[PDB]
RNA sequence: AGGACCGAACCGACUAAUGUCGAAAAAUUAGCGGAUGACUUGUGGCUGGGGGUGAAAGGCCAAUCAAACCGGGAGAUAGCU
RNA sequence: GUUUAUUAAAAACACAGCACUGUGCAAACACGAAAGUGGACGUAUACGGUGUGACGCCUGCCCGGUGCCGGGAGGUUAAU
RNA sequence: CUUUAAUGUUUGAUGUUCUAACGUUGACCCGUAAUCCGGGUUGCGGACAGUGUCUGGUGGGUAGUUUGACUGGGGCGGUC
């Protein structure tokens, strides 16, 4: 039974990575609200 | 956009209204057009996305004048 | 639109009198070219006090130099050489650029747009009639035969 | 020429195959190839935008010489290929100057056929010239359009169209649809018919024939349900409605040509 | 030569039994279909919610689909319990 | 061959073939406030839509109604 | 006033021609080692097409909604 996740390092990166986030402004919005939230973690850090 | 580049005209949202009155937001547009002018000062041709209105404008005044106020607004034409 | 004319317009051209006009007309035709100016309540006194006459010796001088000009060839005869197909069928259309550059060369000197073709673009081998307008009142006639080679 | 192949098993029983023997059996020209990457019917927005598209076999662009602005060159016809891009063969022609282009192939072409462009050619069939210099009543394919635009008529296999009459500087062509179209008389154009006449003979036999050829299952609307396709919906093979695209517009005998700007160049239209 | 034949890997899931607080939020055992093709598969891309994609079942779109998920309008409204 | 992943694998869907219809190339059509892109680096022996569904015999009568195509005698008919 | 006609006026529909608006997904040159874009020369269309405001027609393509109660369950029928 092939499950929902399979994990790839790349894809999750270049997907909900940190400069993927930064590319447009719905991104950097995410990355404000989380910052104000003071989450450890921003993004999903390799 | 749709921005006149003379007199500033540019789109402006509103209703249109049917017999009972129902109101559904429509967009009025200005009557744009790509117009080249002979400007002597210069010796050549300017090409200005301008409205009906606008061309009247330059017309009543000075195409030099009207270039003169858009350089002051600090836009290129 | 009241604006002031300054060449000879065959239909309404009185030398800057008030006459209406389409702004159109105006806008892309004449003003453009040169043949009338905008006078709203601040050319009028200037057209009246420096354009009154002071060009009208100096707009005279060119249609006496364009009735010169034309009169510069007096054979008024073209003669070209092409190398024509058996039996008609031209090898190509000409225009205005071969006739003018070789008129240019030996004869009158011609800017490109004077030449007009009213009988099309020389299809035919043989004589045609080609009319030149240096002015709009001035009509120049010219003899065209072109040879096969 | 048309083979019918014996029916050995299911798929092979409907096949009737084209087969040119004087095909060129070997890799084409290689600096005239270009890369052709596939589209899949969708734009730039990633949008289906023509169905029924996808799939089917690689294959590259031969950049063919449709302006033919070689004038005044003697060419010889190296020899005939394949284009898995157009269903007209073309051909290869070296020019006197060491130069080989591809070009469509009449129906009168074969390997060391002499060919001419400009108006300085002769009439046999692979020669073009403005059709001022074409003879009226003459068959040729490739027409111009525009002075210098490259050819848009007559380009698949067995097309051509009839030169009728010249007024002017206009010349007025009967076109494979019946249509009479005003074109200008400076304009280019190549005598004779495109070959390969025979290419509408065959017929795939089977459903992967098309299916590798680019073209994707079509599915019918009555098949669909009422929220995808405005026919479908009901119980046993209902209609009840006029027939209709996918996108609402009537089908079926309704015209959708809204130009207002070629009409001038339209002298009749299909019958 | 073949959307050819028999048959493993591989892909799929026609029948039966078991299992239904299971080993498993669809599996196991014994049979079963395709198996050089309209095949299958790895890696990476593209299409975004009245939209996508669909050899078309209202199927699928992160175990959720006749309109996904998250936050907000919002303590929606509820002559009902 | 494909289909309701997880109760329906089928007569359903697709299919080669057939017919109708639209489209002359700045094509029809589709996605886009637009630019632009696909169709197609193709152009009527081509492309889109629709129905039927290999192959053999074939496919009759009806234009009232609703669509679609063409006409203009006459009537009615908006902004202005 | 009924009946008619020379020149001049408002003229509007129609037709022909022209180019200077405008279009050019025609060719060529330059910015430029650039299928974008812009400028220039020329060709072809040309006051048409196209676009804005107003307006008639079409418009389940899309949207918001409605589609009563009594009733020997409801529906049908009947009644108000």
């Amino acid at each position: 039974m092939k499950r929902t996740f399979q994990p790839s390092v790349l894809k999750r990166n270049r997907s909900h990575g940190f400069r993927a986030r930064m590319a447009t402004k719905n991104g950097r919005q995410v990355l404000a609200r989380r910052r104000a939230k003071g989450r450890a973690r921003l993004t999903v850090s390799k | 956009s749709r921005v006149c580049q003379v007199t500033g005209k540019r789109p402006v949202t509103g209703n249109n209204r049917s017999h009972a009155l129902n109101a559904t937001k429509r967009r009025f547009l200005p009557n744009l057009h790509s117009h080249r002018f002979w400007v002597e000062s210069e010796k050549r041709f300017v090409t200005l996305r301008v409205s009906a209105k606008g061309m009247r404008v330059i017309d009543k005044k000075g195409i030099d004048t009207v270039l003169a106020e858009l350089r002051a607004r600090g836009e290129k034409y | 639109m009241q604006v002031i004319l300054l060449d000879k317009v065959a239909n309404l051209g009185s030398l800057g009198d008030q006459v209406n006009v389409k702004a159109g007309y105006a806008r892309n035709f004449l003003v453009p070219q040169g043949k009338a100016v905008p006078a709203t309540k601040k050319n009028i006194e200037f057209f009246e006090a420096r354009r009154a006459e002071l060009e009208a010796k100096l707009a005279e001088v060119l249609a006496a130099a364009n009735a010169r000009a034309e009169k510069i060839n007096a054979l008024e005869t073209v003669t070209i050489a092409s190398k024509a197909g058996d039996e008609g069928k031209l090898f190509g259309s000409i225009g205005t650029r071969d006739i003018a550059d070789a008129v240019t060369a030996a004869g009158v000197e011609v800017a490109k747009s004077e030449v007009r073709l009213p009988n099309g673009v020389l299809r035919t081998t043989g004589e045609h009639e080609v009319s030149f307008q240096v002015h709009s009142e001035v009509f120049a006639k010219v003899i065209v035969n072109v040879v096969a080679e | 020429a048309v083979v019918k192949c014996k029916p050995t098993s299911p798929g092979r029983r409907h096949v009737v195959k084209v087969v040119n023997p004087e095909l060129h059996k070997g890799k084409p020209f290689a600096p005239l190839l270009e890369k052709n990457s596939k589209s899949g019917g969708r734009n730039n927005n990633g949008r289906i935008t023509t169905r029924h598209i996808g799939g089917g076999h690689k294959q590259a662009y031969r950049i063919v010489d449709f302006k033919r602005n070689k004038d005044g060159i003697p060419a010889v016809v190296e020899r005939l290929e394949y284009d898995p891009n157009r269903s007209a063969n073309i051909a290869l022609v070296l020019y006197k100057d060491g130069e080989r282009r591809y070009i469509l192939a009449p129906k009168g072409l074969k390997a060391g056929d002499q060919i001419q462009s400009g108006v300085d050619a002769a009439i046999k069939p692979g020669n073009t010239l403005p059709m001022r210099n074409i003879p009226v009543g003459s068959t040729v394919h490739n027409v111009e359009m525009k002075p210098g635009k490259g050819g848009q008529l007559a380009r698949s296999a067995g097309t051509y169209v009839q030169i009728v009459a010249r007024d002017g500087a206009y010349v007025t062509l009967r076109l494979r649809s019946g249509e009479m179209r005003k074109v200008e008389a400076d304009c280019r154009a190549t005598l004779g018919e495109v070959g390969n006449a025979e290419h509408m003979l065959r017929v795939l036999g089977k459903a992967g024939a098309a299916r590798w050829r680019g073209v994707r299952p079509t599915v019918r609307g009555t098949a669909m349900n009422p929220v995808d396709h405005p026919h479908g919906g009901g119980e046993g093979r209902n209609f009840g409605k006029h027939p209709v695209t996918p996108w609402g517009v009537q089908t079926k005998g309704k015209k959708t040509r809204s130009n207002k700007r070629t009409d001038k160049f339209i002298v009749r239209r299909r019958s």
